[PDB]
Formats: structure tokens, C-alpha cells, sequence
């Protein structure tokens, strides 16, 4: 994958704005509520019983932080993202056993997310180049089932 | 299969939508063509530069049909039944684009209200919107 | 579904009928051995070849299927009960119940290739779909 | 990906035995029948307007011919997948722009194609094998989409 001189521009200058934090739990709390399928993966995390069970669980928004900071090793480096993963692979292919199709789902979650935090500044340009950001990230994670 | 709740959270956050119906359909189609550049091949007959007076008409219908499919929730396939026929007959759509026109959707709401975005509201959404693609997909 | 559709269905599970047990075990143990990751759902499962649970389980699968087919106008009411084991309790994913319905798929066209037609495959295609978005309801 | 000895075996053991012709004219018979917006991929084709007119079209039969037989050039060379579909790959998702859900589907129905070719003799090793094979030969055909 070519990134653009814009496209470039586009995701490292929203990424100086985004609150992992909040971003990242508001993410990873969407994904369970919206697709409660993907619940199977954390009974670790304990209450997942409900929405506003989801949303207030700790461990849930502990764990959405990690997994946005992973996506803004991406965003430092977009022409090395195949090997930043590749260890993340290894735990999700060969470990997890996560269906590659939930990694679209979580990227496509995300974007509405940012949507939803910069409002209009999440221009239709931007948008492009954030899908394809987490197209080439969920690539990369897929990796080693292939 | 929409719930009691589900189809509360749908018309609820309708009620902003409703209005918009050009300015968000306009939104949500500009943003499939740039997002998914491919989803321009259906329309070789548009002009399809922003702003165009095409999309902004397009747009309006698009949106006008989802109001009509949430006015009807409870019989969707009975609402869109001719709408089935251009898309899955005529047009060959392939099924994978409801979803990204529904993506580019959620987004436009996200950007506009983002607050009636709660994840509840996208869970509901986000089943509306699956079952609206499986209505237009069932030839 | 389409009355064709309905017709063709019904037309190959005359076949299918007289051999649940038999269908349901091959077209799970092709489940297992072509997707392993699908063994998850079933840890309390002996899933050596030909144990008595996989029958058994084999049975029950097609046989749900043979009373969705004898109800084919409302699948939905016919199947209720299993939606909440699989959406709610087992949490299946989605993508499992297309590689389950591609290896019935397969089981019927080794036992009855005349049968499985283009346009029967196009008909059972369509019916398995609608199952499988019953049982993620 | 890595291919084990039995796998190669079963690979190889069965391909000799496809009817190239007739199991490729059908794969890509089902694919128009069963999934019919894939039709809109093929208008050059003429007459695709029944399951009859497709099954009985010079063009959808020489076509599927020609897709098998590429089938079979992953066979003699199996550890060579990506290179031999690099080119096929610019062709579709550069210039044709199919999408590479579809490139699963066809390869979904050429197990059932052979399924039926080859009745008991298509054991569940033999499924899980080929069944690599095409999900491996839809994988090189994405490339170039990242
Ligand atoms: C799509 C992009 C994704 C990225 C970038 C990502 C990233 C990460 C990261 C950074 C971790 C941290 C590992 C650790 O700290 O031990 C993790 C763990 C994990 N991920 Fe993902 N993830 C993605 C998608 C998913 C999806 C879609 C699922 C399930 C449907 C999933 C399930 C898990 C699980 C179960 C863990 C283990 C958590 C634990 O046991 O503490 N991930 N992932
Ligand atoms: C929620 C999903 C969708 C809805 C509610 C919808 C609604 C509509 C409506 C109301 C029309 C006008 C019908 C008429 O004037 O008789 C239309 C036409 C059309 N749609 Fe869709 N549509 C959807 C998805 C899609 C997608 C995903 C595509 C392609 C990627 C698409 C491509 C087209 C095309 C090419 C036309 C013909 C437009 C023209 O010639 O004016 N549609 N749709
Ligand atoms: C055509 C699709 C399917 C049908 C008709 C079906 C039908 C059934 C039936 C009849 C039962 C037993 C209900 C009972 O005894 O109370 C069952 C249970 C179960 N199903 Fe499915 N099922 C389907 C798909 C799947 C898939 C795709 C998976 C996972 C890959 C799955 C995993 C299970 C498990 C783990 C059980 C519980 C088994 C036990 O504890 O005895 N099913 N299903
Ligand atoms: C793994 C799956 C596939 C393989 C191995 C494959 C293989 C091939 C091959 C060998 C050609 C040769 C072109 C020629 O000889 O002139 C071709 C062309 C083509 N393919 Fe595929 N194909 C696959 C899937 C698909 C699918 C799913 C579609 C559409 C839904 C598609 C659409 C086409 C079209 C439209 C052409 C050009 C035909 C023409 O203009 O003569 N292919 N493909």
C-alpha cells in the first residue's frame, strides 16, 4: 500500500487530537454492545451484562486504551505496519482464533467513533483515509492466518 | 429481527433525521463515493462532483425511502418491495455495498448528533440498516 | 423465498429424511476437520471420529432443519427457542453458521449429486441462509 | 502458508482426476445461478438470462474452463501461489474490481462442484485440503487490494 503526502497529513494531524482514552473505550464498548457476539472473547472482563454494565466496566475501558494506542503505532509509522503487528497476529490468529471479519467490524466502529469527536472536521477526505488505515491495520493483523 | 426497543431507538433518532433528509443524503453518498471509490461504477450516468445537483436529488430519495422503511418498521420487505426489484433485478447490486452506504451513514449521524448516537441507538441503527440491505438484496 | 424455492427445498429433504443421524454426524465432522476453530463451541464435545455426541448432536441439527422445512412459512416461529441458545448463550459467531451450511451443502451433493441441481443449490443456498439468520437473531 | 505431505498428496491425487472442462463450466454456472449479481461482471458474455441460458452458454463454459485450468497451475506449483495470481490479480481487483467476498463464494462452489464429482471419494480431509487450496488462491487473488 502508497500513502499519499495528504493522506499522510490527514491521519497523523487527527491523531494529535484524539483522546485514546475515551476514544478507545467508547470503541471497544461499541463493539460488545453492537455485536454481542464478540462478548465470547472477554468473559475475563467480568460484567458485560448490560450497555451501561459494558460502559462502566474498567476493564473494558483498560482495555480499549491499549488496543487505540496500538492503532497510533500505525499512525507513527504507516510504511512498517505489516511488522508492528505481526506479534499482535500471532495472538489473534493463532491464539485467539478471532474471525479476521470482527476486525473490519472494530474498524468500521472506530470510524464512527472519530465521527462522532470531530464532528465536521472528519471531512469525507478524512474519512477515506482513516478507512484506509484501519483496512491496512486489520490486514495486518489477519497476517498470520494466510 | 428489530425488538420493541429497537424499533423505539430507530424512530427516535429518525425524528432528527427527518428534515435532512437532502442535506444527509447528499452527506452520506459523497462519503461512499470518496470512502469506496468503487461504489462509483453504479452510477456511470451521474455527475458526480461534489455538490451536483444529481447526488443532492439522489440523496433526498435515499433518505426518503429510510423514513418511509422506519414509518413502516414493522413490514419493511412490503414498504421497499419495488425498491428490491431495481436493486437486486435490474441494478446487480452486490449485497456488499448496503454496508458501506450503511457505514457511511452512521457516520453522517455521528457527525451530526452525535449525543443520539448512544450505543444503543448504533445497535438499533445498525440492525435497521442490515435489514433495510437484505429487503433490497432478496431479488 | 420464492414458492420455487420452497418446493425445491422440500424436494431434496425427501432425500435427506431418511438419514439425519447420518447427514447431521458427516456434515459436522467435515465442520470440524475444514474449520478446527469451530471444536470451541463444542469443549464438553468428544470430537474423535464417530463419538457418540456428534451423532447425536448430527441427529438433532438435521432434524431441526427437516421441521423448518415441514414449516417453511414460518421458519422463524418454528425455531424460536434455538435463537436464544445460539445468540444469547452460545454467543456463536455469525461467520460459523456459513461454514456449517457450506459443509451440509456438501454432504448433499456427495450423497445426491443429480439432485442438487443449480437451481436446488440456488433454493437450499437460501434457506440455509434464512436459518442461520434466525439462529443469530 | 505451509503445505504437509498428506496435503500436497491429496491435492495432487485429486486434480488429475477433474474434469478441467466440465467442473469449471458448472463452478461458474453456479456461481451466476446462486449468485446472481456476479452476472453484472460478465454482460459480455451475451444470454445470462435463465439457469438454462447460462448453463447452456459457449462463453460462461469456456470461461470456467479457463478458470479451473488456472486452479490448477496453484496445484503444480503450490509454494508459488502468489506469483503465478499476481497478474490474474491486477486484472481483478485493479481493473475489474470484484470484490474479494465473491472470489470466497466462487471458491465455496467449486467444493461443492467437486463434491459432487467425486461422491465419498471427497473425504473430509480431502474437503479440508481443497478447501485450503482455494481459500489460498482468493487470498493471492487480493493482493493487490493492499
Ligand atoms: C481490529 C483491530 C484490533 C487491534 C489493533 C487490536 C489490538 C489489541 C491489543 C493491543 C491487545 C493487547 C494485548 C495485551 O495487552 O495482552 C489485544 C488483545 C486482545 N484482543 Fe485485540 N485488537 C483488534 C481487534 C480485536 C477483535 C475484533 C477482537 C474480538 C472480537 C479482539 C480480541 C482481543 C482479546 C480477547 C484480547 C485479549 C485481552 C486480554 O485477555 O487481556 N481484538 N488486541
Ligand atoms: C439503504 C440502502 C439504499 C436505499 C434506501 C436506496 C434507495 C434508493 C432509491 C429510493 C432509489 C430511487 C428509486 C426510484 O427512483 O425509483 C435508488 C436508486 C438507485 N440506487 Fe439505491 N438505495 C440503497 C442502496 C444502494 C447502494 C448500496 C447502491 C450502490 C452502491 C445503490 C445504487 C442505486 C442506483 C445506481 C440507483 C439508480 C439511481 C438513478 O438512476 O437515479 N443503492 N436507491
Ligand atoms: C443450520 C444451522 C444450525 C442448526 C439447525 C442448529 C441446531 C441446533 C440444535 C437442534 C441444537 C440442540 C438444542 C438442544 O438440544 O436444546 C443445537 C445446539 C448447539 N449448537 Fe447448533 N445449530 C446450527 C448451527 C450451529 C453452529 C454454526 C454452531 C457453532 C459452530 C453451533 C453450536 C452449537 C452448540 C455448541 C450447541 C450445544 C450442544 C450441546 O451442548 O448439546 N450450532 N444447535
Ligand atoms: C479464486 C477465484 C477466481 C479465479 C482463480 C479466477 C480466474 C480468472 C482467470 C484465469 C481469468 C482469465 C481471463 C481470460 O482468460 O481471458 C479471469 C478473468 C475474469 N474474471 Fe476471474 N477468477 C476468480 C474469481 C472471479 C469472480 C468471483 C469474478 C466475478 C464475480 C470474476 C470475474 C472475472 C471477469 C469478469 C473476467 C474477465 C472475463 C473476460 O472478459 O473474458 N472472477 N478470472
Amino acid at each position: 500500500v502508497h500513502w499519499s503526502a495528504e493522506e499522510k497529513q490527514l491521519i497523523t494531524g487527527l491523531w494529535g487530537k484524539v483522546n485514546v482514552a475515551d476514544c478507545g473505550a467508547e470503541a471497544l464498548a461499541r463493539l460488545l454492545i453492537v455485536y454481542p457476539w464478540t462478548q465470547r472473547f472477554f468473559a475475563s472482563f467480568g460484567n458485560l451484562s448490560s450497555p451501561t454494565a459494558i460502559l462502566g466496566n474498567p476493564m473494558v475501558r483498560a482495555h480499549g486504551k491499549k488496543v487505540l494506542t496500538s492503532f497510533g503505532d500505525a499512525v507513527k509509522n504507516l510504511d512498517n505496519i505489516k511488522n508492528t503487528f505481526s506479534q499482535l497476529s500471532e495472538l489473534h490468529c493463532d491464539k485467539l482464533h478471532v474471525d479476521p471479519e470482527n476486525f473490519r467490524l472494530l474498524g468500521d466502529i472506530l470510524i464512527i467513533v472519530l465521527a462522532a469527536h470531530f464532528s465536521k472536521d472528519f471531512t469525507p477526505e478524512c474519512q477515506a483515509a482513516w478507512q484506509k488505515l484501519v483496512r491496512v491495520v486489520a490486514h495486518a493483523l489477519a497476517r498470520k492466518y494466510h | 429481527v428489530l425488538s420493541a426497543a429497537d424499533k423505539n431507538n430507530v424512530k427516535g433518532i429518525f425524528t432528527k433525521i427527518a428534515g435532512h433528509a437532502e442535506e444527509y443524503g447528499a452527506e452520506t453518498l459523497e462519503r461512499m463515493f470518496i470512502t469506496y471509490p468503487p461504489t462509483k461504477t453504479y452510477f456511470p450516468h451521474f455527475d458526480l462532483s461534489h455538490g451536483s445537483a444529481q447526488i443532492k436529488g439522489h440523496g433526498k430519495k435515499v433518505v426518503a425511502a429510510l423514513i418511509e422503511a422506519a414509518n413502516h418498521i414493522d413490514d419493511i420487505a412490503g414498504t421497499l418491495s419495488k425498491l428490491s426489484d431495481l436493486h437486486a433485478h435490474k441494478l446487480r447490486v452486490d449485497p456488499v455495498n448496503f454496508k458501506l452506504l450503511g457505514q457511511c451513514f452512521l457516520v453522517v449521524v455521528a457527525i451530526h448528533h452525535p449525543a443520539a448516537l448512544t450505543p444503543e441507538v448504533h445497535a438499533s441503527l445498525d440492525k435497521f440498516l442490515c435489514a433495510v440491505g437484505t429487503v433490497l438484496t432478496a431479488k
